[PDB]
RNA sequence: CCGGCGCGCG
């Protein structure tokens, strides 16, 4: 499991209708990606594009602000827990 | 301005201010999921202060002297990394400037910085006049001036040794500048740690247990072993 | 006049000697002093941030980057010279110190009597610390000093009372501010009314007053606030935060402070150790939330001199930030500095030995608080 | 050898009074 | 008068057995200062000879790890004190001295009967203290040597405690001259100037 | 040390080569019999060491570390007399022995017969055992300090922005 | 010897973005702990988040450790001691300049607390105790690797 | 042990007294003091025992916690066995009280069986008297072996592991090396043995307003350790809220959490709570990998007392406790005044009571190490009961002193520090810096030089002293797991020297730090240099980063700058590269290209050395 | 068989009253202390040393202010640590010293004033 | 010149 990280500070721009809502193993809302989704980061100087491979979890939302080196997507026994 | 400082390598912003745009408006926490919301109150972190280092102090010093100019008053981590990459060139420039100053002023004017008891004029013209009226050349006057230097001053002047080549910026750095390398005074006072090298440990002090009684004397005191 | 502005500490110069003494119900072993450190991390409430002589405040103020002068009298013996040397090595101005060749420093002559079947003592000859005359004052120091600081210990001596009031007139003439740091000694805890009558004049002569929570509650009403602290609702709490049984940090209303308020009072600070700093001004009032950690160093912690550090930090910020008296946010931001200074001062054995420097105090303030609170 | 000796001769120099 | 001069720019006697001296030598051609400095340092640290006690003879001692009644220090402590005595002599050979005193009192380095060719540097150096009037006769052996080594005494013959030197640019590169400083620490058996000349 | 040499303590050497030293003493008429030669050896006479040094020339020894995991755990070297009480070992043969100098010890053996000496000289010396039998990589390759020295030596010039402060808009040697 | 490589406290170079990345991981752990208390996530979701977010942060520091050394301090003594292949690997250097990451309890499971400090910064008392888990494993596993 | 570190022998002392109290009566279902003195029992090989009235002889325990049988010091160590099987709440600890009382059960079914118990029982061991550190740590060992206990083959693999119930009771670092790893434990500094055979550690109770709570320090058995939320963090954190909802790491139910302060019951506040004596003598231990901490503790137990001892510039503050509890120094048993002092004795008089205290002079240990004592007081000095009177071997001024402070550089030097070799200077040899006395015993005129060569010092049994200066092949080590063999000795003119001209005494390989991951030695060497110039000593408790980030760095860097400024030595602190300085080649006078970390660390000399390992055989 | 670790005895107000009323041959030194007071630890050690110094030539006693608060207030005690040096001659007047005074100061007071 | 037990080193 490799993590896609934001390469620049900017505004995340993608269409949320091409992704399927899900729930991560950490309990967070996310978008499941099954296609060649294109994500646009509107950086300070130049608008940049990040390609998200399919079968991957997109953890950010559209129009969200991201920082550099911040994880934006994730690609991809029995234990008893007591409360 | 730009497009020439960038070509020449002169100090310039990484991003051209004219060719710069804002990042519009982002989610306002009312159109965001719970896990992506900025917390209402600032959270204590233990990483909320920038770590002090040599690079920040030196970059601030060279920004004060005008050797380099930074984007703001406090150098960023990018600028600190760039200085760490290119720090030998600036030290070489400082050393070359010191060499030129020594060649221009002369040994008497240059080395009088570390001889404070020397009150005579150290200019080349004054040295020439002293030679004319006394017959003592520049070398004799230089030997005489070094005869008033103290051992502390001589040891400080060893940074000008041709084999040591101490940074001139570090030589003239003041205490308030140097203390910022490690971040200033420790919050826990060092006086708690300090002990005299000749100190004898007082075993009746507050940090020691009660004196250990003799086992036989302790047994007899409780009236359990007869004489 | 050189910067930072000078402050003057008036009173007795003593080594240690916490004045505030009351009865505590949790005594340790009478002989094994190795157990007495447990009362440093579980202190009596009145001894949470103890104060001391004005010399402690002067030394702490100088260590925090300020300039201070001490006004008082010592004997001409070895002890007086040693005290003056200790104050000099800390860069406290000594020109206001008067020497008495015929007096024994920190020594008082008393006569033991047996009135009504109980042993008692009465003063025969006052010590030189309590024997400073108005003719022995230093007029240059009183002219230069921007804050005049004193404790209620001088009110236990008539000579020092008269000298103190003359010095207050002189300081007010030249434009200085009067800092009354109460620090009630053992006699002044006997009853509320006599202490109020004894301190009324000095209280009304002061622009800045610092009292502990215990001192303020004793001066207003001890039983009322004790009852208010012990109150517990019978059926349910009035709000959720009252269900947590947290420590009481009650903030006194200015209406409750009204009996102790007067016209020349610019700032009143009530300190619950370093945990709470209740401040009152003619325009506003509030509380600065602080903290403490003496359990971080259980074997070197000592609370002696903590209140001196807090008062010295208050004076240090007041002399350089005149906007403190008029801006609430600035006042809280600068009082956090005094909170940090008091916190560090609890980490060392000995009051003078453990007084923090300005660099360490600022470092701890920036470490403890979030950056938006600096 | 001669250059070394010439380098260490001056330390034994004395001056006229 | 001379174009190249040397002078003592500082002389200091911190104690009776620790002398200090700093010397200058300018102007030197480039590269000469390094050669002079390294050779002078090695000569000062390795080539200068000293004199010290190397053998002490007792009479009523089973072994050097025993005590004497009436003397506070044991035989080992006495030998250690004897090893710290600083002597001066210009001659070679195994000279012998004598300690022949009666107590009580303090036995200092001025109680040693020396041959005329040997001198004491520090009169106040301690050997032993006598609490009662017991006889004490010790025969010593002294020779001049280099480096380091009847009970044998581990003698350290080097009289120069430490040395240092520095090289500084003289000025404008007309001939790129240099200035040499030399610092010498001795134990008082010879002055730093004497050490420089001997080196 | 050379790659084919080791340092032997004087006591170990005189113990191991005792019979050869006895023969050397008797051969040059410096000992009347075996008993006199043994007495001379026991007294540590200065002439015993000359004969020991003479007879150790050309006579190999076998060194061996404790956990012999492969055949390079025992190797043959030419012993020389070194001062002290320790065995001097070449730095380049430590990897084969898996040895470091923090307390390790080694055993020494002397081949007696001529066939054993020939075997040790022609099969077990380190200069014909430069390759490991497991896969064939070299075993006496410079490591650690030598590797850092070579890396620093062959680390070339500073180039580009690490060499010049500004955009640039060296001696020539015959041999 | 002529170059005389050495090793000081300053040479132990942490990458410039550790404080940024540790702060982000702390912010995400603080938010999820509150919502776990709210009943918005269950225990396994909280247990997985803390382990994986701090393992990803630890692994990212190790990846960027070498490019930081290569571009900004090529002649750093720590970098030269391992890039040349002389002594030490990237994992051991990460323990000195990055973060020790996560440890494991004896019965397989991972401890739900990261060691976010390196050996140059100084382990906390809690972190030092947790790091003793792997110290015991190494000595015990030695007694079975040989036998 | 509520407010101070308890006596390291208090467990043995309390156990023996309990055996005398109830163990004798519980088994008999009247003792007289021994006729032979404790010194006489060992001098002529007897057993220090007292008579029971004539049923038999009961051995007596020394105030240091060791028995004497046949003139041999013996220690009875504790055992762990079954009372989650590895939980400490299902265990019990058997002290000397249980072992001595149990033998009384066999004895009554005395003199012979007690004699055979110390000789033969595995839990009874010969006291290690190499140095004062070994004397005390031997008695605090915990073993799973012994009768009724598991064998190494019997040992389960889930055992030998660290259990969370061990925190504060069993040191997680200290363990035996080899097949017995994880089966030989060690008690913590503040650990105590409870009334149910369980180990207890003190914790500070945080309780609500309405509670008296006269003493807030209370000991937890491991059974009740689970059900408390114990925090180890501090309360130096504030945001716009209030202090109670600040989060800190905590322990609860065998796992680690991060909860608010208002949910914390107990606090761990003692600095040395979780470690044993060996691990508590390592300064800056939090910067060393725990793997080397185990080896560092073992190495400190092999240090040889030197003929002359000196205190460490940098320590932890536990050296004074070790010296007091070892019995090596002389401790006053009565207040009074000093009247006479010499090598053989010290005379103390107080309250019409005059006592004479004999002093040990060149005696032999079980490990062939010399013991010696020198007065620490002068005539006319007032003394409290329990204050030091004289200094023993490896003890200076009432502190443990196992090594020396020497000038050290960390650089490669021509392969003579390859791997783990150490290059030293001749000054350490002719200065007698690392010279130690060693005495053997063999079952001849006194003061004769036999030819094992040495001087005969005592005849009763022949004792031969051997003065051993440092040599090539000797082992030296620091307190951070940094061991090494001396491979080369150079003249002082050949060693690298500093910018003040002083040559260094040892040269260490810098390559040994990254692979071994012990950064604490770099911290100690830099601070040792600063203390020597400032005439300061430092006793620093571990984990100083609890106060602030990089607390050790701030302390070392600021003290380095203070020494540089006060002594006018700009090379001591370099702004360009703090802690490092350019040094010069002693052979050429040319500087080395890179700055070198230098300092004055504390280096020990270990028992493992040549003259005891060189062997040769012909036939 | 076992010597006591502390020579300074703790007295009540009534016991101190009886001691002062009764005939005295040696100077009497009265210490006022509280276990919650930090400076009182150092004073406790200093007075133990002083008691060791003056074996039978002086009497050192201590009064806890947590048990005799009213008695301490009556005797003009304004803080801690506070020492009272009472001369054996009833004609003379006692001396009260406030603060952590040096041991030499106590020796001087006892020698030249009691 | 034989075996057990304990402690260590690589
Ligand atoms: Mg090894």
């Amino acid at each position: 499991a490799e993590h896609v990280r934001a390469p620049y500070n900017g505004k995340i721009k993608f269409n949320e209708d091409l992704v399927h809502p899900t729930r991560t193993r950490h309990g967070h809302p996310a978008f499941l990606c099954y296609i060649d989704l294109s994500v646009i980061i509107e950086s300070e100087d130049i608008i940049h594009s990040v390609t998200i491979p399919p079968k991957s979890f997109l953890l950010v939302q559209n129009d969200q602000y991201v920082e550099s080196e911040q994880v934006i997507a994730e690609i991809r026994e029995r234990v008893r827990k007591y409360i | 301005g730009f497009e020439l400082d960038k070509k020449l390598g002169r100090p310039h912003p990484f991003i051209d201010p004219t060719k710069k745009k804002q990042i519009e408006t982002t989610l306002t926490s009312d159109e965001s999921w719970w896990n992506w919301r900025k917390p209402e109150k600032e959270q204590w972190s233990r990483w909320q202060r920038r770590r002090p280092d040599v690079e920040t102090v030196f970059l601030k010093a060279m920004a004060e002297t005008g050797q380099v100019k930074l984007y703001g008053k406090e150098p960023t981590l990018t600028e600190t990394s760039l200085y760490r990459a290119r720090r030998h060139l600036f030290k070489e420039e400082r050393l070359q400037a010191e060499r030129e100053r020594l060649a221009k002023e002369g040994p008497m004017a240059f080395y009088s910085e570390w001889v404070k008891a020397w009150k005579r004029d150290t200019s080349r013209e004054a040295v020439q006049k002293h030679f004319e009226e006394t017959g003592e050349d520049e070398n004799t006057q230089l030997i005489e001036m070094f005869s008033h230097q103290t051992d502390r001053e001589y040891r400080i002047m060893m940074g000008t040794d041709v084999r040591i080549k101490r940074d001139p910026l570090a030589m003239r750095m003041k205490e308030d500048q140097i203390k910022q390398i490690w971040g200033g005074d420790p919050v826990y006072p060092t006086i708690n740690y300090i002990q005299a090298p000749d100190a004898v440990m007082d075993f009746r002090g507050p940090d020691f247990h009660e004196p250990t009684p003799n086992m036989l004397s302790y047994l007899k005191e409780n009236c359990k072993v007869i004489s | 006049y050189d910067d930072p502005p000078l402050v003057c500490c008036f009173g007795a110069v003593q080594k240690e000697f916490v004045p505030v003494v009351r009865v505590h119900d949790n005594p340790m072993h009478p002989d094994i002093y190795s157990q007495w450190k447990m009362l440093q991390w579980d202190p009596p409430e009145f001894g949470r941030a103890p104060g001391g002589p004005p010399s402690n405040v002067a030394i702490s103020h100088v260590r925090l980057g300020g300039r201070a002068a001490f006004m008082g009298k010592v004997g001409g013996d070895d002890y007086g010279e040693e005290l003056v040397l200790m104050m000099n090595k800390e860069r406290v101005q000594t020109r206001g110190v008067k020497f008495d060749e015929g007096a024994s420093t920190a020594c008082t002559r008393v006569k033991i009597k047996f009135e009504d079947g109980k042993m008692k003592a009465e003063t025969v000859k006052e010590p030189p610390e309590d024997s400073l005359l108005a003719s022995e004052l230093n007029l240059a120091v009183l002219k230069e000093a921007r804050i005049f600081h004193f404790n209620s210990e001088v009110l236990t001596s008539p000579t020092m009372e008269s000298t103190l009031f003359k010095a207050i007139q002189w300081s007010k003439k030249f434009g200085g501010l009067i800092f009354f740091d109460l620090n009630l000694p053992l006699p002044l805890w006997r009853s509320r009314n006599e202490t109020r009558k004894l301190i009324k004049k000095s209280w009304d002569e002061a622009n800045i007053i610092e009292v502990s929570q215990q001192e303020l509650e004793f001066l207003l009403d001890e039983e009322y606030y004790e009852r208010r602290r012990n109150y517990t609702p019978q059926y349910f709490a009035e709000d959720f935060e009252q269900t947590k049984n947290r420590r009481d940090y009650y903030h006194y209303t200015p209406e409750e402070i009204k009996p102790l308020w007067h016209d020349d009072l610019k700032l009143l600070v009530v300190t619950d150790g370093t945990l709470r700093l209740h401040y009152y001004t003619p325009k506003f009032d509030g509380v600065v939330v602080g903290t403490e950690d003496v359990l971080i160093t259980p074997f070197t912690c000592d609370r002696t001199g903590s209140g001196d550090a807090v008062v010295a930090g208050i004076m240090r910020k007041l002399t350089t930030c005149p906007e403190m008296f008029e801006d609430q946010d600035v006042l809280e931001r600068q009082l956090r500095f005094a909170v940090a200074a008091g916190i560090i001062s609890q980490w060392t054995i000995g009051a003078v030995r453990g007084f923090p420097t300005e660099s360490a105090t600022q470092n701890l303030k920036e470490q403890v608080y979030v950056p938006s609170m600096w | 050898s001669r250059n070394l000796i010439n380098l260490f001769i001056p330390f034994l120099h004395v001056e006229e009074e | 008068t001379r174009t190249l001069q040397w002078k003592c720019v500082e002389s200091r006697r911190d104690s009776k057995r620790l002398y200090y001296g700093r010397f200058i030598l300018s102007p030197l051609m480039k590269g000469q200062a390094d050669t002079i400095g390294i050779a002078m340092r090695r000569a000062l640290l390795g080539e200068i000879e000293g004199t010290c006690i190397t053998r002490a003879k007792f009479e009523n001692i089973p072994h050097d790890y025993s005590n004497i009644v009436g003397i506070q220090e044991s035989v080992h402590e006495i030998l250690m004190n004897l090893n710290e005595i600083v002597l001066k002599s210009n001659l070679y050979g195994t000279r012998n001295a004598l300690i022949c005193v009666q107590g009580p009192g303090y036995i200092t380095a001025r109680d040693i009967i020396l041959p005329p060719s040997v001198e004491i540097v520090d009169n106040t150096q301690h050997i032993a203290t006598l609490t009662e009037p017991i006889n004490l006769c010790i025969g010593l052996k002294i020779e001049r040597n280099r480096g380091y080594s009847s009970y044998p005494i581990d003698a350290v013959f080097m009289p120069v405690q430490n040395a240092n030197h520095s090289i500084h640019s003289y000025g404008n590169g007309n001939e790129k001259q240099e200035i040499l400083f030399i610092e010498i620490w001795t134990n008082g058996s010879l002055t730093p100037k004497e050490a420089l000349h001997e080196a | 040390l050379s790659l084919h040499r080791c340092g032997l303590p004087r006591e170990i050497a005189i113990e191991l080569f005792q019979t050869f030293v006895i023969r050397g003493l008797i051969r040059q008429h410096l000992a009347s019999n075996i008993g006199v030669a043994k007495s001379q050896i026991r007294e540590k006479k200065p002439i015993v060491w000359e004969i020991l040094q003479e007879v150790m020339q050309g006579h190999p020894v076998l060194l061996n570390r404790a956990p012999t995991l492969h055949r390079l755990g025992i190797q043959s070297f030419q012993p020389i007399l070194v001062e002290g009480r320790t065995i001097c070992l070449h730095p380049l043969v430590c990897k084969g022995f898996n040895a470091d100098f923090d307390g390790d010890q080694m055993a020494v053996h002397v081949p007696l017969s001529l066939e054993a000496q020939a075997e040790a000289r022609l099969l077990m010396f380190s200069h014909m055992n430069l390759l490991s039998p497991a896969i064939g990589d070299p075993i006496s390759v410079p490591t650690q300090d030598m590797l850092i020295g070579l890396y620093v030596l062959t680390s070339g010039t500073r180039r580009g922005i690490c060499a010049n402060r500004y955009n640039p808009c060296e001696p020539f040697f015959c041999n | 010897t002529a170059t005389s490589i050495s090793l000081g406290i300053d040479d132990l170079l942490t990458i410039p973005s550790k404080g940024w990345l540790v702060q982000d991981a702390e912010q995400q752990s603080l938010i999820l702990e509150k919502h776990h208390h709210y009943g918005n996530v269950h225990a396994v979701e909280k247990l997985r988040q803390s382990i994986e977010i701090w393992y990803a942060t630890s692994e990212y520091l190790r990846q960027e450790m070498n490019p930081n050394f290569r571009m900004t301090d090529p002649f750093n003594p720590v970098h030269m001691m391992s890039f040349s292949g002389a002594r030490g690997n990237a994992s051991q250097v990460h323990q000195l300049v990055g973060m020790r990451g996560l440890m494991s309890d004896p019965q397989g499971q991972m401890i739900d607390l990261p060691i976010q400090s390196n050996l140059r910064e100084g382990l906390s008392l809690t972190e030092y105790i947790i790091s003793c888990y792997g110290a015991r494993k190494g000595v015990v596993d030695t007694a079975v690797r040989t036998s | 042990g509520t407010s101070t570190i308890p006596g390291f022998n208090q467990i043995q002392f309390e156990g023996f007294y309990r055996f005398i109290d109830q163990g004798l009566i519980e088994e008999l279902s009247q003792l007289v003091e021994p006729l032979i003195k404790e010194r006489d029992a060992v001098y002529e090989s007897l057993t220090y025992s007292s008579e029971l009235y004539f049923i038999g002889n009961i051995p007596l325990m020394n105030s240091l916690g060791t028995f004497i049988v046949n003139g041999i010091y013996r220690v009875v160590i504790n055992q762990i066995l079954q009372s989650d099987m590895n939980h400490l709440k299902n265990k019990r600890i058997r002290s000397v009280a249980d072992l001595l009382q149990d033998q009384l059960g066999l004895a009554l079914a005395l003199t012979t069986t007690y004699e055979s118990f110390f000789g033969l029982h595995p839990l009874s061991q010969v006291l290690d008297r190499t140095n004062p550190l070994t004397q005390i740590v031997h008695g605090r060992k915990l073993s799973y072996l012994g009768p009724g206990g598991l064998t190494g083959r019997t040992a389960n693999f889930r055992i030998r592991d660290i259990h969370p119930s061990h925190y504060g009771r069993i040191c997680p670092i200290d363990t035996s090396e080899g097949i017995n790893v994880g089966l030989i434990g060690s008690l913590s500094i503040h650990a105590r043995i409870g009334d149910w055979g369980s180990l207890e550690s003190p914790f500070y109770e945080l309780v609500e307003k309405s509670k008296k709570a006269q003493i807030r320090m209370l000991f937890l058995s491991p059974s009740q350790d689970e059900y408390y939320m114990i925090a180890a963090g501090n309360s130096l954190a504030l945001n716009r809220g209030i202090q109670e909802e600040q989060v800190v790491p905590a322990r609860y139910r065998q796992e680690f959490l991060t909860i608010a302060w208002e949910e914390v019951h107990l606090r761990s506040i003692f600095p040395f709570q979780y470690f044993s004596i060996g691990a508590s003598l390592i300064p800056f231990i939090e910067h060393n990998d725990a793997n080397r901490a185990l080896m560092s503790s073992n190495m400190q137990r092999q240090a040889v007392p030197l003929s002359r001892s000196e205190k460490c510039i940098v320590g932890t503050g536990l050296e004074r406790q070790v010296a007091l509890d070892s019995g090596v120094p002389a401790i006053a048993e009565h207040e009074g005044k000093i009247l006479y002092t010499d090598t053989e004795k010290i005379i103390l008089s107080g309250n019409e009571n005059t006592l004479s205290i004999p002093l040990i002079m060149y005696q032999r240990s079980n490990k062939n190490t010399c013991m010696h004592q020198k007065p620490q007081v002068r005539r006319g000095k007032c003394i409290k009961k329990g204050q030091i009177l004289a200094d023993g071997a490896a003890t200076v001024g009432g502190e443990l002193a196992l090594g020396k402070n020497v000038l050290v550089a960390y650089m490669p030097w021509e392969g003579y520090n390859f791997e783990d070799a150490v290059l030293i200077s001749e000054c350490l040899v002719y200065g007698d810096i690392y010279t130690s006395f060693h005495i053997r015993k063999y079952e001849v005129m006194l003061g004769s030089w036999v030819e094992g060569r040495g001087r005969v010092i005592d005849v009763r049994r022949v004792y031969i002293s051997q003065k051993r200066e440092i040599k090539v092949g000797d082992k030296v080590a620091g307190r951070h797991g940094n061991k090494g063999i001396i491979s080369k000795i150079l003249p002082r003119q050949d060693m690298p020297y500093l910018q003040d001209g002083r040559p260094v005494d040892m040269v260490f390989n810098p390559l040994g730090v990254p692979s071994r991951m012990n950064v604490g030695q770099i911290f100690e060497c830099s601070l040792g240099l600063a203390g020597s110039l400032l005439d300061r000593h430092y006793r620093i408790a571990p984990f100083d980063e609890r106060y602030e980030q990089e607390a050790s760095r701030k302390l070392v860097f600021s003290e380095l700058y203070e020494a540089s400024k006060q002594t006018a030595n700009p090379w001591v602190f370099e702004p360009e590269y703090p802690g490092k300085s350019r040094i010069f080649d002693g052979r050429t006078g040319d500087p080395f290209e890179q700055p070198v970390i230098i300092g004055k660390p504390y280096i020990l000399k270990l028992i493992h050395q040549v003259d005891d390992k060189i062997h040769g055989r012909s036939s | 068989f076992v010597r006591e670790d502390y020579l300074v005895r703790k007295l009540s107000a009534q016991e101190l009253q009886d001691l002062v009323k009764g005939e005295r041959k040696v100077p009497l030194i009265v210490d006022f202390y509280a276990t919650w007071c930090g400076p009182c630890i150092l004073m406790a050690q200093e007075l133990e040393m002083l008691a060791v110094e003056y074996e039978s030539n002086a009497m050192i006693v201590k009064v806890d202010t947590d048990d005799e608060y009213e008695f301490a207030r009556d005797m003009q005690v304004r803080g801690l640590p506070t020492l009272f040096f009472i001369s054996p001659d009833p004609s003379k007047d006692a001396i009260r010293t406030e603060g952590l005074i040096p041991l030499q100061m106590m020796r001087d007071i006892i020698d030249n004033d009691m």
